[PDB]
RNA sequence: ACAGGUUUGG
RNA sequence: CUACUCGCAACUGCCUAAAACUCAAAGGACUUGGCGGUGCUUCACAUCCACCUAGAGGAGCCUGUUCUAUAAUCGAUAAACCCCGAUAGACCUUACCAACCCUUGCCAAUUCAGCCUAUAUACCGCCAUCUUCAGCAAACCCUAAAAAGGAACAAUAGUAAGCACAAUCAUAGCACAUAAAAACGUUAGGUCAAGGUGUAGCUUAUGGGUUGGAAAGAAAUGGGCUACAUUUUCUACAUAA
């Protein structure tokens, strides 16, 4: 993709390289930005189809407490929510891609249904996705089972810490007076 | 139609229950057919476990049979079955030792037997290309080479007979032309078989 | 297609009663008869009398009471006097109304040699079933 | 091999007379035409024509010569199990060729992308 | 509408308070079983549609239920899939996955350790168990369902049926598993009694294309038939019908063996021979064993025939014949 | 020109 | 791609090239229907053929039409008409005609009744057809704008009340089958003659009564019955004469 020649080191007989250091950094400001949502009671949605890890997706999800969305995305499901899921209901605070790129090579509905209802989106951007749109990309693979099975370790334990923090910091408010 | 899907076939043969233990792979499906709890049919009123009636029988009394009137075909048949007999009793007792080791009494026999003279081995059908239609030699069934050798008996005994000569006496007659291979049967069937012959050089034609 | 005592769709605004958004073969099924009596039986007799006299009370009671009438009327025959059922709404004050009854139940049963029995029940609005 | 397009097409880019007048644009559609009504050959002839060599040569008897008439019904009753037990072996396997029904799926889940 | 729904709660208690009282019977003791005879009797609505006669039921009947709450008092919602539209479907499809798995993993390491201690549990054909339909899927799951979801979620269920399941994994596959309705199709057999010194006796009934027939058979005298006072010879001169007759005995070997008097009244000369046909294999049912039933029931013996005649229609001549449709 | 009306099933 | 000019080996020509007058439009692309005597694919479980049964076209009779013939109804008159209105014609029926009678002439009354007068191309009430085809659709959401469209199940922006379908109901027990039902619309389809009707026409008449006739077949045709026989006909008879 035409968006990804500032984030590629170079290329080895065809095949691109991505440059750790940035990856490494915004990986950094990404696992940041993960943990004080989920510190702060976010509703953290991670939506990704790929029918690789849909399993390994929605067990991470039930290991963290948070959401998850690996099935057929449905079109108004974000944007008339008010019709999909319930009368008045909580839209995700945080959106967490670890495949931007569906079943049909395109990119998906909800990384610009997040940016079209104010949702912050935290994706894995491969060679070929486009990170025009979201918030904080981190220029990875998401194809291999070593790295989607360590972004997904890696979102484990910044939302296990977060939480933990927060009920210490509740039990320690509960002390203050 | 008012048996729906689940409705199976009869089982009117006696001996394929009365031995259950003489056989372990006809018992596999026995001890699962009614645990399934399938629906079966009611058993017609035509068909019984009698020794003494056929199949083939009843398929020709059926095919014999005008309209609905089942006594008239019933007794047709009868009268046909006596008179074989009797002629073929005749024949017997008019002649020697020597033919009476050859020729046969058994109506039934004699029957089956011109029934698979007078079975056809090919068939023609007419196909439909350039805009003419081309009659293309074609194998036919055991079921539509039996049905043909019985309607064509039947049409020939219908229309190819006096007013003074009665439908068993005639047919009597017929069985015993075909059972010999001398009938005008068995000359329709020579005559079906060389226009397919005359007709081979079309198989070219078929696409089954 | 049928359009025997059926109603048909509009574009989904019209108020229909529970009577007429049931088609005619659902009589004796999820609706019942309007009018009761014995003529209709096997062994019994006088189906036009009858008849005759139901069809001129439909009119006469429908003029009698204009615009004010929901529904059909419920014609009751039962030991030589014949009720009346009427939906009527509360349009009129309760003076007319009681005028009305009084000259109906006597006019109709000299004019037909018979008791008569009316009924009146007033409804605020004609009650829908379907969409309105 | 694929012949060559370059140069081939008008465009602005192209100095030379356009070659090629395509009909209509030259992009690969995402579902393959319908085969029009697939048919087959008859079989048996073989057979058929070693059966009627008996007729003709014994005067049309089958009395005569049986095997030509064994042989023949085997083929028949073959090639009636084989039109019955393939029509869904065939639709269930994808080894030789394949109906467009499952072409259209098949080119669907990898589509081209005209866009972006 | 809660307060709608408990206004409709309260009315219907008074209003069944006052139907017991006008009844006569114990309020504390009365309950739905004398509501709905008490309505039907006071009501005597007679329509074809049970669901539109007068109905009293509690308003929980009444008015129908939806889906609970999702999400608590801080909108989190509760299940993990809430956002996939089906938090029931993709909640079950995801845990079969899980098992199926699980199943998988562990099969895999008895065959690196070389055990094969399970068996194949598909083969359901003596227990009749299929799967279950959208209507039983939509009746467990409350959300609705789709016909691709449906058939996706028993292509999962058989794939994991074709591997070798586990102790709780069988249960946990049988569970959507819905057998015959009753299962036991087998008839009953009516006792042998004993009337006016009458050892062996039994009675049965039949009927076919409205004809009804009843026998009195006994099976200690002789092989004979009594139809309607008259010899069955005399009564049946057609070889056909004295073959219906024969037919449930041959197969029985009951030739000589049973004295049989048999009733027929409605049909022609072969509705009364199917129709004696058929009572007297249901009557010799008491005489032969469990197998030898089952055999006749499918041979045909024990079913009736519900091929009868069909209403002419309108326009038509039989049924089926319609007139000579001119095309020009 | 601060512009508006006027083609067409649109 | 016209006349008037200039130039041209061109002389029915070529290049250049107006004006009077007429109109407020003339034009390109696009979205949706309708259409196509341009195409491809799909199946029909009485349906097209491969095939089975019984029928019409051969005779007579009944009955309904198109025609000639009269003073002597009419409508329908391709699928979806032709033993159709009519499950019913000596008077009445009967709205047709010829001879004769009455004109506030059914009602309490009405410068009022009454019309089977025309308009089914103004209607309602009732139906035929595709049609056991399933689609229709208010309220939201989306489109690099939106006229409009909204679908890929190894799923690509689709949710949805209710109306159709389905289920249920009836053929007194299930299942099946049958019955029943089949929205929105096409055929300006049929019905002013079941009935009421807007418009346009009658009032000593296109209105209201009495009597008599409403033929007939040169000819064609639709649908049924009898048969043209031996599985037939007659006799008593449930079917062995
Ligand atoms: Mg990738
Ligand atoms: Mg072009
Ligand atoms: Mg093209
Ligand atoms: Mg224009
Ligand atoms: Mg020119
Ligand atoms: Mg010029
Ligand atoms: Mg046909
Ligand atoms: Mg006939
Ligand atoms: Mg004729
Ligand atoms: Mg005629
Ligand atoms: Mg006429
Ligand atoms: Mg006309
Ligand atoms: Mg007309
Ligand atoms: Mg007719
Ligand atoms: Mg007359
Ligand atoms: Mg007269
Ligand atoms: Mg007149
Ligand atoms: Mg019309
Ligand atoms: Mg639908
Ligand atoms: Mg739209
Ligand atoms: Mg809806
Ligand atoms: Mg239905
Ligand atoms: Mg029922
Ligand atoms: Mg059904
Ligand atoms: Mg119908
Ligand atoms: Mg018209
Ligand atoms: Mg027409
Ligand atoms: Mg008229
Ligand atoms: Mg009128």
């Amino acid at each position: 993709h035409r968006f990804m020649e500032p984030y590629l080191f170079g290329s080895r007989l065809g095949q691109d390289i991505i440059d750790l250091e940035q990856t490494a950094a915004h990986l950094q400001l990404a696992l940041n930005f993960t943990a004080h949502v989920a510190y702060r009671e976010g509703i953290i949605l991670f939506v990704s189809r790929h029918r690789q890890f849909a399993h390994l997706i929605e067990t991470t999800a039930r290991d963290c407490g948070e959401y998850a969305h690996t099935r057929y995305f449905k079109g108004g499901l974000l944007t008339n929510a008010p019709l999909l899921l319930g009368p008045g209901v909580r839209l995700p605070d945080l959106i967490i891609f670890l495949h931007t790129l569906n079943n049909v090579f395109e990119p998906h509905v909800a990384v610009r249904d997040a940016a079209k209802m104010n949702i912050p989106t935290v994706g894995i951007v491969d060679t070929n996705c486009n990170p025009a749109l979201i918030t904080y990309p981190v220029p990875g693979n998401d194809d291999s089972p070593p790295a989607v099975r360590l972004f997904c370790r890696l979102f484990q334990v910044a939302i296990s810490r977060a939480k933990e923090k927060r009920r210490q910091v509740e039990a320690l408010y509960r002390l203050q007076g | 139609s008012r048996y729906g899907p689940e409705y199976k076939d009869p089982q009117i043969d006696k001996e394929y229950y009365r031995k259950p233990l003489a056989e372990q792979t006809e018992e596999e499906k026995y001890e699962r057919d009614f645990k399934k709890t399938q629906l079966i049919k009611a058993a017609p009123a035509t068909k019984t476990s009698s020794v003494f009636e056929d199949p083939v029988i009843s398929k020709f009394t059926n095919m014999m049979m005008k309209g609905g009137n089942k006594v008239l075909a019933r007794s047709l048949m009868t009268q046909t079955l006596e008179a074989v007999k009797r002629k073929q009793f005749a024949k017997y007792h008019a002649a020697s030792a020597e033919e009476q080791a050859t020729i046969e009494r058994n109506p039934y026999t004699i029957f089956h037997q011109a029934l698979k003279n007078c079975e056809p081995v090919i068939g023609l059908v007419p196909i439909l290309k350039g805009g003419h239609f081309y009659q293309v030699p074609v194998p036919l069934a055991d079921r539509r080479r039996r049905f043909l050798a019985m309607k064509w008996m039947i049409a020939e005994c219908r229309e190819k007979k006096h007013r003074r000569v009665l439908m068993p006496e005639k047919l009597s007659q017929e069985l015993l032309e075909a059972f010999h291979n001398q009938g005008p049967v068995i000359k329709r069937k020579h005559d079906m078989h060389k226009m397919a012959e005359a007709n081979r050089a079309l198989a070219h034609y078929r696409w089954w | 297609k049928n359009r025997a005592a059926r109603v048909r769709v509009s574009k989904g605004d019209k108020p229909v009663t529970y009577e007429e958004a049931h088609a005619p073969h659902y009589i004796a099924h999820r609706k019942g008869w309007l009018s009761l009596h014995t003529g209709n039986l096997d062994g019994e007799d006088h189906a036009a009398e009858r008849t005759v006299e139901d069809v001129f009370l439909r009119k006469f009671m429908l003029g009698t009471f204009p615009g004010c009438l929901a529904d059909q009327l419920v014609l009751k025959r039962r030991a030589n006097q014949l009720e009346i059922c009427a939906l009527v709404l509360r349009q009129l004050p309760p003076h007319k109304f009681y005028f009305l009854v009084g000259y109906s139940e006597t006019l109709l049963s000299h004019f037909y040699k018979c008791p008569v029995h009316l009924h009146l029940q007033t409804v605020p609005s004609k009650v829908v079933y379907k969409y309105i | 091999a694929t012949p060559s397009l370059r140069g081939r097409l008008a465009r602005l880019g192209n100095p030379r007379r356009p070659i090629l007048k395509p009909n209509k644009p030259l992009i690969l559609a995402n579902h393959v035409g319908e085969r029009r009504r697939e048919k087959g050959e008859a079989t048996c002839i073989t057979e058929m024509s070693v059966m009627m060599a008996c007729w003709k040569q014994n005067e049309f008897r089958d009395e005569a010569c049986r095997k030509e008439i064994q042989d023949f019904f085997d083929c028949a009753s073959r090639a009636e199990a084989a039109r019955k037990m393939r029509s869904i072996q065939e639709n269930l396997g994808e080894l030789g060729s394949l109906p467009p029904k499952k072409l259209n799926k098949l080119l669907h889940r990898f589509p081209n992308k005209p866009h972006v | 509408t809660v307060d709608f729904i408990k206004k409709q709660i309260e009315e219907f208690n008074i209003g069944k308070r006052h139907l017991a009282n006008m009844m006569g019977e114990d309020p504390e003791t009365f309950t739905q079983e004398d509501i709905d005879r008490a309505i039907a009797y006071l009501f005597p609505s007679g329509l074809f549609e049970k669901r539109a006669r007068p109905i009293m039921k509690h308003p929980e009947e009444i008015f129908p239920k939806q889906r609970a709450i999702q999400w608590g008092e801080d909108g989190r919602p509760f299940h993990f899939l809430f956002y996939t539209g089906k938090q029931s479907y993709y909640s079950l499809m995801h845990d079969t996955y899980g098992k199926l798995l699980d199943v998988e993993k562990h099969h895999n390491q008895l065959r690196a350790k070389d055990l094969l201690a399970e068996k194949t549990k598909i083969l359901k054909d003596p227990i009749g168990s299929r799967w279950l339909i959208k209507e039983e899927l939509e009746e467990m799951l409350v959300e609705k369902l789709s016909d691709q979801d449906y058939a996706q979620f028993i292509r999962l269920l058989e794939r994991l049926s074709a591997l070798p399941c586990g102790a709780t994994e069988e249960d946990f596959v049988n569970r959507f598993r819905r057998s015959i309705p009753i299962q036991s199709k087998k008839q009953l057999i009516e006792p042998l009694q004993y009337d006016e010194q009458g050892m062996a006796f039994s009675r049965g009934e039949g009927k076919r294309k409205t004809a009804k027939a009843e026998v009195v058979v006994y099976g200690q005298g002789s092989g004979r038939i009594d139809v309607n006072g008259v010899d069955y010879l005399l009564y049946f001169p057609v070889t056909q019908d004295r073959e219906q007759l024969m037919f449930p005995l041959h197969f029985l070997d009951r030739l000589g063996k049973h004295d049989m008097t048999c009733a027929v009244s409605g049909g022609g000369r072969s509705a009364q021979a199917g129709a004696v046909r058929l009572a007297m294999a249901r009557a010799l049912c008491s005489f032969v064993t469990e197998d030898e039933v089952e055999w006749m029931r499918q041979a045909g013996l024990l079913t009736a025939d519900p091929r009868v005649r069909e209403r002419k229609k309108p326009g038509q001549e039989g049924a089926r014949r319609k007139f000579t449709w001119k095309k020009r």
